[PDB]
């Protein structure tokens, strides 16, 4: 899973 | 048996073509799966293994989320370092951002990285204390005080050391049967006369997992060098690797050669001889 | 900077005339990302062609996969052709399935 | 907010 979260 | 799970991102400004293109592919170890194209007719954040496709629509959206993010982000960042340069508004140029998290055997954190670069070489980087930065040039300088100030760094550490390796674990679990999996290579040689005097002769490895792979060719026990060629380790395109590497010999001194295989699916290394 | 790419041209596995196969072209450590890459029979581009995901290296070089499912045969020549800035004209490399 |  991204970063961004 | 440490694992690493790592995103790459790459946006490409085409002036006079359309906004920039930005595509997104996430790996772990040397397994992809997932991509985002900001050219493709989805606009989604896609699977490419088997063991992600059993996510649900809330990490879908999620990821199709934090890719959009970042390709608007770049498209700012496009600009602003064209300014930082100099460069004239006609000229395509690249971001590109790697990061990611390596965890033990045992499950456990060990290292994370987030690197940025700019037309293909080296811009900022995330130190490995995941608290300050490394400005290559005098542009990422000013990149550097900035994020600085914004305490990027912390954001950046926080999901490296807790979103990233949980979401690592996950998928070494869910994916086990494949990512865990080593695959040994499959070798054998070739051999080709190539004039009255010399021969060449190829050592193959062929249908490994994972890519990291040696391959050697000695001379009366030597390692050597001399006419030699070593290709890139290549896919196979079912997610295994190939690789091979060359030599040429005086004719009729075959015997004096050895190939050498190293990979971790081999109990113990490999030596091949004509 | 600009840097060439590295092209092979193989297939999946050994071949075997009239044994279906994935004829590949995997071309590596180019920048910028820009490129194109037909794979052609007889000198013909093929018009079934995927190619996998663009991503990169530690350098930032970058690296894509070409390939298409195939069947050789003794007489069906094949090659790569590559079109790349720093490439005067497309580099056409033939497929040696005896490597 | 991460902006370069």
């Amino acid at each position: 899973a991204t970063i961004g979260t | 048996g440490s694992h690493s799970m790592r995103y790459f991102y790459t946006s490409v400004s085409r002036p006079g073509r359309g906004e920039p293109r930005f595509i997104a592919v996430g790996y772990v170890d040397d397994t992809q799966f997932v991509r985002f194209d900001s050219d493709a007719a989805s606009q989604r954040m896609e699977p490419r293994a088997p063991w992600i496709e059993q996510e649900g629509p809330e990490y879908w959206d999620q990821e199709t989320r934090n890719v959009k993010a970042q390709s608007q982000t770049d498209r700012v960042d496009l600009g602003t370092l064209r300014g930082y340069y100099n460069q004239s508004e006609d000229g395509s140029h690249t971001i590109q951002i790697m990061y990611g998290c390596d965890v033990g055997p045992d499950g456990r954190f060990l290292r994370g990285y987030r690197q940025d670069a700019y037309d293909g070489k080296d811009y900022i980087a995330l130190n490995e204390d995941l608290r300050s930065w490394t400005a290559a040039d005098m542009a990422a300088q000013i990149t550097k005080r900035k994020w600085e100030a914004a305490h990027a760094a912390e954001q950046q550490r926080a999901y490296l050391e807790g979103r990233c390796v949980e979401w690592l674990r996950r998928y070494l679990e869910n994916g086990k049967e494949t990512l865990q999996r080593t695959d040994p290579p499959k070798t054998h040689m070739t051999h080709h006369p190539i004039s009255d005097h010399e021969a060449t002769l190829r050592c193959w490895a062929l249908g490994f997992y994972p890519a990291e792979i040696t391959l050697t060719w000695q001379r009366d026990g030597e390692d050597q060098t001399q006419d030699t060629e070593l290709v890139e380790t290549r896919p196979a395109g079912d997610g295994t690797f190939q690789k091979w590497a060359a030599v040429v010999v005086p004719s009729g001194e075959e015997q004096r050669y050895t190939c050498h295989v190293q990979h971790e699916g081999l109990p113990k290394p490999l030596t091949l001889r004509w | 900077i600009q840097r060439t790419p590295k092209i092979q041209v193989y297939s999946r596995h050994p071949a075997e005339n009239g044994k279906s196969n994935f004829l590949n072209c995997y071309v590596s450590g180019f920048h910028p990302s820009d490129i194109e890459v037909d794979l052609l029979k007889n000198g013909e581009r093929i018009e079934k062609v995927e190619h996998s995901d663009l991503s990169f290296s530690k350098d930032w070089s970058f690296y894509l996969l070409y390939y298409t499912e195939f069947t050789p045969t003794e007489k069906d020549e094949y090659a790569c052709r590559v079109n790349h800035v720093t490439l005067s004209q497309p580099k056409i490399v033939k497929w040696d399935r005896d490597m | 907010a991460m902006y370069k």
